[PDB]
């Protein structure tokens, strides 16, 4: 299906020296009997768990196309390259887990789109950039961690960012704000 | 005099023409006398005259040696699989002798020469793999005794052309993985008498097939599949005498498969799947010997005819997602090879035929969501071939044979959504390469056999809403590729040990609604990739470890157990409201 | 090399 084709996609790009994506044929009619894939009970992805899998490689923005996914765990890899922006057309995310990898670039502004988003830990990356200001308006946003990345610019304090503690933005580049040590120009 | 050559020094300028980085042509000295014995040469005759040229995989990088046709005898050119490239030249019609021509797997670019058709000898002319582009040229219709016509795997972005069909002598016509502007096969292609092949996979083709295609008597192959062809499937291809293949998957074909089709003595492959046909399965298709039949995902509907278990050669049935009514052949298996059955997605109804591995070949069994009924097979306890097994979904009853679990080759045991009952044999350890045991939604009781632990590759155990019972095997904590642990809704009784830190590669751990007693283990935080907990409906008592803080959970249960003390700090947030309730001491 | 699907059944499958 749709789902399998997206997710075949993601395994041609990624580089799998011990072969965690063997289960992944693409001739299946879906993609629910892969391993490290798991299907609701009307077959759509809901969760794609790929953490601690010596994985390399960049993502696709292809990701994307599984609607239903709730948890997507590429966590402890060492994926490389920027954090696609169709990761935004997640709409049912409920964690995103790309912490403990190589991710380099910004922390794309379409992830505020993720209405549902509880779970986000982007942290022991290289991402670049300002925080986006459309993560506040996630009210569903609990966990945050971004912290040892070389990110810089004002940390919003308001909507969910209310309640964050400087554990969450810890060992930034430049990161201005009252969370921060520095204030902003 | 008169049959003195240069063959030699054409050859030489030829290596001169072309890059050699691995040395391919270092036998082509130029002090010998004669070319005739250098790598890739033949002088089929006297006169020492060159009558073949083959350079396969030779990695030789340059355009086409122009200078090779004047070689005065050459029959026989192959250049496959080597980096030749730019336009292919217009006096490549000087090789007025050349009967094959061999330049697939190149770099060749451009629009195709139309003196190609001025080579009256050519019988083979194979381009396949090349990235040719534009209209087939209107001499190719002119060809004198050309057989094999290969553009597979180009660029060519024209019509289909009608003119194709006015060479005679074509024995196969093969057009497939071209990007062609939308067309429809021409009627004309049925004045091929002669053509044994006619190979237009993804070549975008629409419309009707002509009933011409009838008059084809000749032919061996039909594959018209991965297109856009629309309407019935002729009944006039009961006409194709010899055919052996017909592939017409992935159209937008409609209406009834022809009865015709049965007039066919040579058929053994038929593949009309991902199509919107209608209807039943004709008798008179299924009384032919077929080695396969796939008639998957179309709007198929009555009973299977008991017919396709009288072939002998049957080896793969593919007729899933269809309204299929009634039950499988009874001899189905008996007197074939099966290695492939897959009737997932139909209205399928009774036992299952007791012989489909007696020939010892059966691979994949896929019954899924369909109203099949009694136990399986005692004669599937033998079948050590089968390597997925999906009987999900289904309304099956009575215990498992004991074979069956210890079946050596089996990666995939779905048995969801069954009755099936009794207990897990200790032949479970049997199973070496099991990966995935979903026995979820049964009536299985008993305890977890000590011999599930023997299976060291056990990626996944979810057996879920069954009656299970009894402490868990200490050999289940051993394993450590165990990625899924789902048991809720069972009869689990007795105490999680420190042996759940071998779980090193567990991700979900589900032990809900069980009977499940003592403390949870402070081994729980040693387990770096669990991301979902439920502990939920059981007897957990004591203090909750210290350790599940430092894991990184997106799911937490542990309502509804005996657990006593003050929440661990980071758990005693806002956020895990609902991951402690029915907890009185805690 | 472009490996070309040889002509034959589809591989769809559960
Ligand atoms: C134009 O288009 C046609 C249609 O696609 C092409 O034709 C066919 O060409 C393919 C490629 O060679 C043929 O495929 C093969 O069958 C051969 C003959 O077969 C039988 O005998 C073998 C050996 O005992 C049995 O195993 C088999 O079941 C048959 O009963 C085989 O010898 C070939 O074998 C090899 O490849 C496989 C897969 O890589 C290996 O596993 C094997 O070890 C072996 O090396 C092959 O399977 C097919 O038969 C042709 N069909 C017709 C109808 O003619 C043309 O080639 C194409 N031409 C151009 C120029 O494009
Ligand atoms: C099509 O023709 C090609 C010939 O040009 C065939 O390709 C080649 O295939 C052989 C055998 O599989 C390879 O040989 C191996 O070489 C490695 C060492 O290699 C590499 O170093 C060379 C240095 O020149 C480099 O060109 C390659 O890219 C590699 O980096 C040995 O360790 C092995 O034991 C074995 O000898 C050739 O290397 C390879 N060459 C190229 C250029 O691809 C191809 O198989 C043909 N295809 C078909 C389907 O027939
Ligand atoms: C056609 O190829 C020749 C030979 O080159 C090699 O094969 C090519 C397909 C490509 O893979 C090249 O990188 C290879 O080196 C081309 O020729 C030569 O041009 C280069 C500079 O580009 C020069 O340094 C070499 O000495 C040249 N060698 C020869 C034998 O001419 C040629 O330009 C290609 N033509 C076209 C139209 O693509
Ligand atoms: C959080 O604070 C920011 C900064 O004041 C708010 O900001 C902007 O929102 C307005 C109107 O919604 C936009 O027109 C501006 O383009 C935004 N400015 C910046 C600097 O990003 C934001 O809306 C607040 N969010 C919540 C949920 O209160
Ligand atoms: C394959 O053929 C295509 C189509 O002719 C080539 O495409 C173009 O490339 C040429 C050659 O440099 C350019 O001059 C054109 O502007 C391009 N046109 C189009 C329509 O894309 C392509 O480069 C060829 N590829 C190879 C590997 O040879
Ligand atoms: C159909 O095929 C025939 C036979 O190959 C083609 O024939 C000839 O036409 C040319 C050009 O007019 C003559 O010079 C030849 O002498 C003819 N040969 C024969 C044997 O008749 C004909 O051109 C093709 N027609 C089309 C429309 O492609
Ligand atoms: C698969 O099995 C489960 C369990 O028997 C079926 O689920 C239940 O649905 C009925 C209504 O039809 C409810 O009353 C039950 O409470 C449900 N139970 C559980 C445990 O979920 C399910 O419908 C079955 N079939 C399919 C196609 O999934
Ligand atoms: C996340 O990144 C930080 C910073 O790169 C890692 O940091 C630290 O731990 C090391 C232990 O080997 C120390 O040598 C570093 O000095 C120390 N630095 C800081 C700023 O804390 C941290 O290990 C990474 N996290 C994980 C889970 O690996
Ligand atoms: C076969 O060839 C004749 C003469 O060239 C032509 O008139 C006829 O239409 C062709 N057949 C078909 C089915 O088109
Ligand atoms: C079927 O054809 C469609 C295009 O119409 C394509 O997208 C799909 O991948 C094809 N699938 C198979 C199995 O051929
Ligand atoms: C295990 O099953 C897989 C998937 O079907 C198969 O490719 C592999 O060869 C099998 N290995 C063994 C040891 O049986
Ligand atoms: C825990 O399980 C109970 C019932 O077993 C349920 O009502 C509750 O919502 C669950 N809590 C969470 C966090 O999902």
């Amino acid at each position: 299906n749709l789902e399998g084709d997206a997710l075949h996609t993601l395994r041609v790009t990624l580089v799998d020296p011990n072969n965690v994506l063997q289960s992944w044929d693409p001739t299946l009619v879906n993609p629910c009997t892969w391993f490290h894939v798991t299907c609701n009970n009307e077959n759509s992805v809901i969760r794609v768990d790929l953490g601690n899998a010596e994985l390399s490689g960049h993502l696709v923005p292809e990701l994307g196309v599984l609607k239903n996914l709730q948890y997507l765990e590429l966590y402890s890899n060492n994926i490389t390259g920027p954090i696609p922006s169709n990761l935004g057309n997640l709409t049912n995310l409920v964690s995103l887990d790309l912490y403990l990898n190589s991710f380099s670039g910004p922390i794309p502004e379409s992830l505020g789109k993720l209405s549902k988003l509880r779970f986000l830990r982007l942290n022991n990356n290289s991402l670049t950039g300002s925080i986006p200001m459309s993560l506040t308006n996630i009210t569903t946003l609990q966990v945050l961690d971004l912290s040892n990345n070389r990110l810089s610019g004002s940390v919003p304090d308001n909507g969910s960012f209310s309640l964050f503690t400087p554990i969450s933005f810890a060992n930034n580049l430049d990161l201005c704000g009252p969370v921060t040590s520095h204030p902003c120009p | 005099s008169s049959m003195d050559n240069q063959d030699g020094f054409i050859l030489q300028q030829v290596k001169l023409s072309l890059d050699d980085p691995d040395s391919y042509l270092s036998s082509w000295n130029s002090n010998d006398a004669s070319p005739c014995r250098w790598s890739g040469v033949s002088c089929a005759g006297d006169f020492s005259s060159v009558t073949s040229v083959d350079l396969s995989s030779a990695n030789l990088a340059g355009p086409f040696p122009s200078v090779i046709c004047r070689l005065s005898n050459l029959a026989h050119l192959s250049l496959y699989n080597n980096s030749i490239n730019s336009t292919l030249p217009l006096n490549i019609a000087a090789c007025k002798s050349l009967q094959t021509l061999d330049l697939s797997q190149n770099l060749l670019t451009g629009e195709l020469p139309q003196t190609l058709a001025d080579i009256p000898t050519l019988v083979h002319l194979d381009l396949t793999g090349n990235n040719f582009s534009g209209d087939i040229p209107a001499s190719f219709g002119k060809f004198e005794n050309l057989e094999v016509l290969s553009l597979v795997y180009n660029l060519l972005d024209g019509t289909i052309p009608p003119f194709l069909g006015n060479i005679s002598t074509l024995k196969m016509l093969n057009l497939s993985y071209n990007p062609f502007s939308p067309s429809r096969i021409p009627p004309e292609f049925g004045n091929l008498t002669n053509l044994e092949v006619m190979w237009l996979t993804e070549c975008h083709l629409v419309g009707q097939i002509p009933d011409s295609l009838g008059q084809l008597s000749k032919l061996v192959d039909l594959d018209l599949a991965l297109n856009d062809l629309v309407g019935h499937i002729p009944p006039s291809l009961g006409g194709l005498t010899n055919v052996v293949q017909i592939e017409l998957y992935n159209n937008s074909l409609t209406g009834e498969i022809p009865p015709e089709l049965g007039n066919l003595k040579s058929l053994r492959l038929l593949d009309a799947s991902m199509n919107q046909l209608t209807g039943k399965i004709p008798d008179e298709l299924c009384r032919v010997p077929l080695e396969s039949l796939n008639l998957y995902e179309n709007n198929l509907e009555g009973e299977l005819p008991a017919s396709i278990a009288l072939s002998p050669n049957l080896y793969e049935i593919r007729i899933f997602g269809n309204r299929l009514t009634g039950g499988l052949p009874k001899d189905l298996g008996l007197n074939s090879p099966l290695r492939w059955l897959d009737v997932s997605e139909n209205e399928f109804s009774g036992d299952l035929p007791a012989d489909l591995c007696a020939k010892g070949e059966l691979e994949e069994l896929l019954i899924i969501h369909n109203s099949f009924s009694g136990v399986i097979p005692e004669s599937l306890a033998d079948c050590r071939s089968l390597t997925r097994i999906r009987l999900a979904y289904n309304r099956f009853s009575g215990s498992v044979p004991t074979g069956f679990w210890g079946l050596p080759h089996v990666n995939l045991l779905e048995l969801v959504n069954n009755s099936f009952s009794g207990e897990i044999s200790k032949s479970i350890g049997g199973a070496s390469n099991l990966s995935l045991l979903i026995l979820s939604n049964n009536e299985f009781t008993g305890s977890l056999p000590e011999e599930i632990g023997s299976l060291d590759n056990l990626n996944q155990l979810s057996a879920s809403g069954n009656k299970f019972s009894g402490s868990l095997p200490d050999s289940l904590m051993s394993l450590g590729e165990l990625g899924t642990l789902d048991l809720h809704g069972n009869q689990f009784s007795g105490e999680l040990t420190s042996g759940i830190k071998s779980w090193k590669k567990l991700n979900e751990l589900n032990l809900a609604d069980n009977e499940f007693t003592g403390k949870i283990p402070d081994e729980i935080g040693s387990l770096s990739v669990l991301n979902y907990l439920d502990l939920s409906g059981n007897m957990f008592s004591g203090k909750i470890p210290v350790s599940l803080q430092s894991l990184k959970l997106n799911q937490l249960n542990l309502s509804y157990n005996r657990l006593s003390g003050d929440l661990p700090p980071s758990l005693a947030k806002d956020m895990y409201k609902n991951s402690f309730i029915g907890n009185p001491g805690l | 090399y472009v490996l070309v699907p040889p002509s034959g059944p589809s591989m769809r499958h559960n």
